[PDB]
C-alpha cells in the first residue's frame, strides 16, 4: 500500500507533517526508480556474456553431476556383479552339498 | 561448486586442507567452533586448516525483476519465506522418514525372531530324518 | 526497458531455470544412488561372509 | 548499524537457519542409511525363511519317503 | 568460482594447497608436467600438492551491500561536488558585492 | 539487539530504513542541483556585472 505511493488522504491532508511522510515516500520511489533504472540500463549494456557465463555454469553443474550419477551407477553395478559372482559361487556348492545329503 | 553445508556457490568460498570439503568462510568458521569437528563427517578440524579458495567469484547474474532495490528486496523475502518453507518440511520429513525406520527396524526385529525359530523347525526336521 | 529485458534475455532466463530444475532433479537420484550404493556394499558384506 | 548491521545479523540468521537444515539433512542421511539396510535386511530375510522353509518341507519331504518306505 | 588459469569455471576442480589457487586437474596436471612450478605464483607444484575438492541469501546479501556501498560512495562524491558547488558559490556571493558598490564607483 | 518481529519486522526495518537513505539520496541530489542552478545564474550575474561595468566606464571617459 505504501508502494502505490500515495500523498497524505482525506484525514492527513492539511497537517503537513504526513506531507513530510510523503516527502519521504515519493522521494524514495523517485531514487528507487532511477537506480532501477541504472541496473537496468547496466545489464542491458553488459549483463549479456555474464548471462553467457552463469548459464555456461549451470550446464556445467549439470553434466557434471550425470557424471558423478554415471560413475556411481557404474561403480554400484560393478558391486552388485561381485555379488552375483560370489552367489553363484556358493549356491552350486551348496546345492550339491545338499544333494549328497 | 557449492559448499556442502550450504548447497549454494559460496562467495567467500573456502576448502579445508585436511578434509576434502569446500566450505562456506563465516558458516564453517562457526561450526568448526561450534561442536570441533568436520561437518561433512565428525573429523576434528581447527579454524585456521580453512584454506581461502578465491577465484574471484563475481559472476551472480542480476535478473529481471531482481535488478531492482524493491524487487531485490521482495526476492529477499519470498527466499528467506522459502529457506523456512524447506527446513520446516525437513524436520517433519525427519519424523516421518524417522518414524518409518523405527516401524522397519520392528519389522526387521520380528523377522529374525523368525528365522531364528523356523531354524530350529528345520535343524530338528533332518536330525529327525537322521532317524 | 524491463520488457526488452525478458524479450532478450529472459529466454536465457527460461534456459537457466530449466538447467537448475534439470541438476537438482537429477541430483534427487544422484544422492538415491549413493544410498543405492551403501545398501549394495552392506549385502555385498553380507552375503560374502 | 543500519545496513551493514541489518546485512550482517542477516547473514547471521541464514547462518544459523542453515546449520539447521544441515542437522535435518544430516540425520536424513543417517535415517536414508538405516533405511538402507532395514527395507532390503527384510526383503533379504523374507528370503531367509523362504530358503529355510523349502528346507523344512524338503526334509519332511524326506521323512515322508522314508516313512512310505516303511 | 573460476580455474584460475582458463577464465572458465573447472568442471572438476582441484586445488593445491601452496597457492590456493583453483586449477583444472588436467590443465594443472600439464603444467606441473611442463613446469613443476605454480602457473601464477612460481613456486615448486608438485603433482599430488592438488586437492579434488544468485538468488540464494549469502550472495543476495552481498548484492544488497554491493548497491549500498555504491549508492553511498556516489553520493559521497555527490557530497563532495555540492561542497564544491557552494564553496565556489559561497566566494561567488561573496562577490557579488562590488557589482554593487562598483556600480556605485561607476 | 534486533527485532523479535524476525523477518516481518526486520524486513519491515529493513525497508524503512533503506528508503530512509534512498530519501537522503534525493533531497541531498535536489539540493545539490538546486544549488547548480543558483551558481550558474551567479556566473551569469558575474557576467552580466562586468557587463554593467563595462559599459559605465565607456559612458564615464567618453
Amino acid at each position: 500500500v505504501r508502494y502505490r505511493l500515495e500523498p497524505p488522504p482525506q484525514a492527513r491532508r492539511g497537517d503537513v507533517g504526513a506531507w513530510k511522510s510523503s516527502l519521504d515516500n515519493a522521494a524514495a520511489q523517485l531514487e528507487h526508480q532511477h537506480l532501477r533504472i541504472l541496473n537496468q540500463e547496466l545489464l542491458l549494456k553488459y549483463g549479456d556474456k555474464a548471462w553467457r557465463a552463469q548459464v555456461a555454469l549451470d550446464e556445467a553443474a549439470v553434466r557434471g553431476l550425470e557424471a558423478q550419477l554415471a560413475a556411481l551407477r557404474k561403480e554400484t553395478d560393478g558391486l552388485n556383479r561381485e555379488r552375483k559372482l560370489q552367489q553363484h559361487a556358493a549356491g552350486s556348492e551348496l546345492s550339491k552339498l545338499e544333494r549328497q545329503y | 561448486m557449492f559448499c556442502s553445508i550450504s548447497g549454494t556457490v559460496p562467495e567467500q568460498g573456502v576448502v579445508s586442507t585436511k578434509s576434502g570439503h569446500l566450505f562456506e568462510k563465516s558458516l564453517i568458521e562457526k561450526y568448526v567452533r561450534e561442536t570441533g569437528k568436520c561437518p561433512v563427517t565428525g573429523e576434528p578440524l581447527s579454524t585456521e586448516d580453512l584454506l581461502p579458495l578465491k577465484v574471484n567469484k563475481t559472476v551472480k547474474p542480476r535478473t529481471a525483476p531482481a535488478t531492482s532495490i524493491p524487487g531485490l528486496l521482495s526476492l529477499f523475502h519470498d527466499e528467506w519465506d522459502a529457506n523456512m518453507l524447506e527446513l520446516h518440511n525437513t524436520r517433519t520429513q525427519l519424523h516421518q522418514t524417522r518414524q518409518e525406520l523405527s516401524h522397519a527396524l520392528y519389522q526387521h526385529d520380528a523377522a529374525t525372531r523368525v528365522i531364528a525359530r523356523l531354524l530350529k523347525e528345520r535343524d530338528e526336521a533332518r536330525a529327525a530324518l537322521a532317524d | 526497458l524491463e520488457g526488452k529485458l525478458g524479450l532478450l534475455l529472459g529466454g536465457l532466463q527460461r534456459r537457466h531455470g530449466d538447467l537448475t530444475g534439470r541438476v537438482g532433479e537429477l541430483w534427487a537420484q544422484v544422492r538415491d544412488a549413493a544410498q543405492e550404493l551403501v545398501c549394495f556394499k552392506a549385502l555385498h558384506e553380507r552375503e560374502l561372509r
